[PDB]
C-alpha cells in the first residue's frame, strides 16, 4: 500500500496547480474547486477499495 | 480397500469451514453498487470495471516470465494493481461524467481532455511505485523469493495497467456510454 | 498564473518541461483515431481477456 | 437528506440494496434457536461407587 496512498496524495496536490495553470487562480480559491470534482471522488475508493 | 477399512483427511487437506471462493463474487456484486452512486446510472460503471484485467495480465506475464507461483504474496499483489488500475480509472471516468454534465458538452467531448487532464498524474504515481518497488524485484538476499515475490505482480501489473488503461478506459467509456 | 506551462528556462526541467509537454501532445490525440473505429480494441480485449 | 436523495435517486437503491444484501447475508451465518439461552449454567459431578 506504498502506492494506493501515495494516488491519494498525488492526486490532489497536482489537481490544483493543473487548475491553476488553466483557470489561473489563487492558490486557496482553486484547492476548493479542485477538491469540489474530487469529492465524491475519493468515495469510490474508500467503498471500493474495501 | 478391504470393507472394514475407511479413510479420513487431516490438517494439511481437511481445512476448514467454510471457506467459499464467492467472497469476490460478492465483491464484484458490490464495485458495481459504489459506483452506481458515484456516477449517477447503473449503466455506466462498467467503463471502470472492464478495467480489471488491464492488470492482470502484465502481472501474470511477468510471474510466468520469471518463473514464481500463484502465492498469496503475488496473490495480494494482484489485489492493489486490480485497485489501483481501477482508481486511476474512477478519475478519468468521473472527470469526462462531469465536465460533460457541468460544462454541458457535446456526445465525444472532453473525454479527450479527460484523459489529458488525468494523464499527468497518471504517469508519475505510476512512475513512483515502479521505481520504488525496482530494489524488491531482485534484491536476493534473505527474503530472496518472499519479497522477490511482492514486486514481480506488481511490476507486470502497473506497466499493463497505466499503458493500457490510458487507451481502452475511453473506449469503454464511449462504447458503454452510448449503448445506453 | 494562467496559461503557464514552463516550456524552457534555467535549469534541467526547462530542457524536461518543453521535452514532456512535447510527449503529451504527440500521443494526446492518438486516441482520435482509436476511439473513431473501437472495433479494432474491443476485440484486442478479448485477446488479452483471454 | 430526503431531498438530496431525491436528487440523487440512484444512491437510494444502493443503500436500500447494500443493506438487504450485507444483512439477508447475516441471515445465512446466523444461529437459529428457539427462545434465547436464559436458564442458568449447570454443572453435575457424577460417580459410582459399584
Amino acid at each position: 500500500a506504498i502506492g494506493l496512498l501515495v494516488d491519494d496524495a498525488i492526486v490532489v496536490v497536482e489537481n490544483v496547480e493543473r487548475v491553476m495553470a488553466e483557470e489561473g487562480l489563487p492558490p486557496k480559491e482553486a484547492t476548493r474547486k479542485s477538491m469540489g470534482q474530487i469529492q465524491g471522488a475519493l468515495v469510490g475508493i474508500a467503498m471500493v477499495l474495501s | 480397500l478391504p470393507t472394514g477399512v475407511g479413510y479420513d483427511w487431516t490438517g494439511m487437506s481437511y481445512q476448514e469451514r467454510s471457506g467459499a471462493p464467492s467472497l469476490y463474487a460478492i465483491s464484484l456484486i458490490v464495485v458495481f453498487l459504489c459506483l452506481a452512486a458515484l456516477y449517477e446510472s447503473w449503466s455506466i460503471p462498467f467503463s471502470v470495471m472492464l478495467v480489471v484485467p488491464l492488470g492482470v495480465i502484465g502481472a501474470l506475464l511477468a510471474a510466468t516470465f520469471r518463473g514464481l507461483t500463484n502465492d498469496v504474496y503475488f496473490q495480494v499483489g494482484l489485489l492493489t494493481t486490480i485497485g489501483l488500475s481501477a482508481k486511476n480509472a474512477i478519475l478519468i471516468v468521473e472527470f469526462a461524467k462531469d465536465l460533460m454534465d457541468k460544462e454541458g458538452k457535446g456526445l465525444i467531448e472532453a473525454t479527450l481532455d479527460a484523459v489529458r487532464m488525468r494523464l499527468r498524474p497518471i504517469l508519475m504515481t505510476s512512475l513512483a511505485f515502479i521505481l520504488g518497488v525496482m530494489p524488491l524485484v531482485i534484491s536476493t538476499g534473505a527474503g530472496s523469493g518472499a519479497q522477490n515475490a511482492v514486486g514481480t505482480g506488481v511490476m507486470g501489473g502497473m506497466v499493463t495497467a497505466t499503458v493500457l488503461a490510458i487507451f481502452f478506459v475511453p473506449v469503454f467509456f464511449v462504447v458503454v456510454r452510448r449503448r445506453f | 498564473a494562467k496559461g503557464d506551462h514552463g516550456e524552457g528556462k534555467k535549469g534541467f526541467f526547462g530542457w524536461f518541461n518543453r521535452m514532456f509537454e512535447k510527449s503529451t501532445h504527440h500521443y494526446t490525440d492518438s486516441v482520435g483515431g482509436i476511439l473513431r473505429s473501437t472495433g479494432r480494441y474491443l476485440v484486442l480485449y478479448l485477446i488479452i481477456v483471454v | 437528506m430526503p431531498n438530496f436523495f431525491i436528487d440523487r435517486p440512484i444512491f437510494a437503491w444502493v443503500i436500500a440494496i447494500i443493506i438487504m444484501l450485507a444483512g439477508g447475508l447475516a441471515i445465512l451465518k446466523l444461529p437459529v434457536a428457539q427462545y434465547p439461552t436464559i436458564a442458568p449454567p449447570a454443572v453435575t459431578i457424577s460417580a459410582s461407587y459399584p
